[PDB]
């Protein structure tokens, strides 16, 4: 009686079916695999919204320790989730053709490589009874173990600037949250792939509302538009200031220097870098000028680059706990665990003590 | 092995319609973007027209905008072109295909049918 996904077997029809039927009461899905039967609960995520160039973009979640979540666009879907200990995602697109480039594009790393777990970190998974690729499993826990490639990190990935001035308009919380745009522009020259960015806006919205449970303040929806903008060099101080630079001559952004903006690339930058920001950028009662404004890479072996950017610009700093989003290096954790931070964070979205969580 | 089989091809005169049949077989069609391209002899192949898996999204070549129109039916596993208001320049062997990427206008495809002639004869 109870729905179930085959993830030997799941295809982007699949997705949308199950996906599509998750009604206001959420539902009940069963994950299936090879002596793996995982009962979620899903439920519609209706605190974020996501516009991509070509599609409207819909947001899943579990209830579960192990963070179970779904996107659901038009042209793709995304099942994530943790097992043993290590994030596992389903990636599969509509169209046969973008689905065999997008199985290509994951393949080529362990090209060279041939390990004998290949298929622990990256396989292709077929139609279920030559098989077309329907969709492709990527354990990223696995694959670096696999690859070894050098890590990126975020050494000195903010421009600070003079304290503001303390210049009594607190309130309590709000009868609606505020929606707050993230408004994320493809550099000139990138190719992003939807369900990439889509990962990154989703752990970026994510790591803000599990503070002080603030989806009762801000509400983030992101859109996502080309840019004729790219970074001169690759250094990504350099690449920011003329980012932020470039938003004041788009006479499209007119009437939204208060919201908050992201330059998104798939790869990094100088000294491999993975982001940039302003730090503490972002105020409800004073976002101005495009202040709010970063970069972030979108690969998928680097969750969460966007969720840390956002952390600078709305105050959070750098911390010495290795598990957490905030730390200086790349650790893939997705979650602010530093209480200053949390404070700061939520501070910023209008929140105070009083309010409580 | 994929299967592709145009028919519906004929001689017009100017202002002249024709409607292209595509017949798909030996790969899950629904799942597909599907193409409409056309080689006038002693020319190069010519994009005319792209479909995605369900219908949802078209693109047409500017040459044949407005008076061309791909469809496809997913149970059938067929594919159609639509061809009013038809002019001398279109004359040419029309071919559906599977192109290699989604992509317009593609130049690489994966799997062609034998194709179908269409002329439209000129009087001036
Ligand atoms: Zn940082």
């Amino acid at each position: 009686v109870t729905a179930s996904i085959d993830l030997q077997s799941v295809s982007y029809t699949d997705l949308a079916t199950q996906l599509n039927d998750v009604s206001d009461f959420g539902k009940m899905i069963i994950l299936k695999d090879n002596g793996f039967n995982r009962q979620v609960h899903v439920s519609m995520d209706k605190r974020t919204k996501i516009q991509l160039d070509n599609e409207n973009v819909r947001l899943f979640n579990g209830r579960d320790k192990d963070s179970t979540s779904f996107i659901l666009g038009d042209e793709f879907a995304v099942l994530r989730f943790y097992r043993n200990g290590e994030s596992i995602s389903y990636i599969a697109y509509k169209e046969a053709q973008m689905m065999n480039e997008i199985a290509e594009f994951y393949a080529a790393p362990f090209k060279k490589t041939r390990a004998i777990n290949e298929k622990e970190a990256f396989e292709c998974i077929y139609d279920s009874r030559g098989k077309d690729i329907v969709s492709v499993k990527i354990n990223i826990d696995k694959a670096k173990k696999i690859l070894n490639l050098p890590e990126c990190d975020y050494i000195n990935d903010y421009i600070k600037t003079p304290q503001v001035p303390h210049g009594s308009q607190t309130r309590a919380v709000p009868s609606e949250p505020k929606t707050v745009y993230v408004i994320c522009l493809r550099e000139n020259g990138s190719t992003i792939y939807p369900n990439e960015v889509s990962a990154q806006m989703q752990d970026a919205a994510n790591s803000v509302y599990a503070v002080h449970g603030l989806k009762r303040y801000v509400n983030f929806h992101f859109v996502l538009y080309t840019t004729e903008y790219s970074c001169p060099s690759g250094d990504a101080k350099e690449g920011l200031e003329g980012f932020t630079a470039s938003l004041k001559s788009n006479p499209k952004a007119e009437g939204y220097d208060d919201q908050i903006y992201f330059l998104i690339r798939w790869g990094t930058w100088d000294n491999k870098i993975l982001g940039m920001s302003w730090f503490n950028s972002y105020n409800v009662n004073t976002a101005s000028d495009f202040e709010a404004s970063g970069m972030s890479t979108t690969q998928l072996m680097y969750p969460g680059v966007m969720a840390h950017e956002l952390g600078h610009i709305l105050g959070a700093e750098h911390t010495d706990n290795s598990k957490d989003l905030m730390y200086a290096t790349f650790t893939g954790y997705l979650s602010h665990l530093s209480e200053k931070n949390m404070d700061i964070i939520a501070k910023n979205l209008g929140w105070e003590a009083a309010d409580g969580d | 092995q994929v299967q592709l089989q145009e028919s519906g091809g004929g001689l017009v005169q100017p202002g002249g319609s024709l409607r292209l049949s595509c017949a798909a077989s030996g790969f899950t069609f629904s799942r597909y973007t599907m193409t409409w391209v056309r080689q006038a002899p002693g020319k190069g192949l010519e994009w005319v027209s792209n479909i995605n898996s369900d219908g949802g999204r078209t693109y047409y070549a500017d040459s044949v905008k407005g008076r061309f129109t791909i469809s496809r039916d997913n149970t059938k596993n067929t594919l159609y072109l639509q061809m009013n208001s038809l002019k001398p320049e279109d004359t040419a062997v029309y071919y559906c295909a599977i192109p290699k990427r989604t992509y317009v206008p593609p130049s690489q495809f994966d799997d062609r049918g034998q194709g179908t002639q269409v002329t439209v004869s000129s009087h001036h």
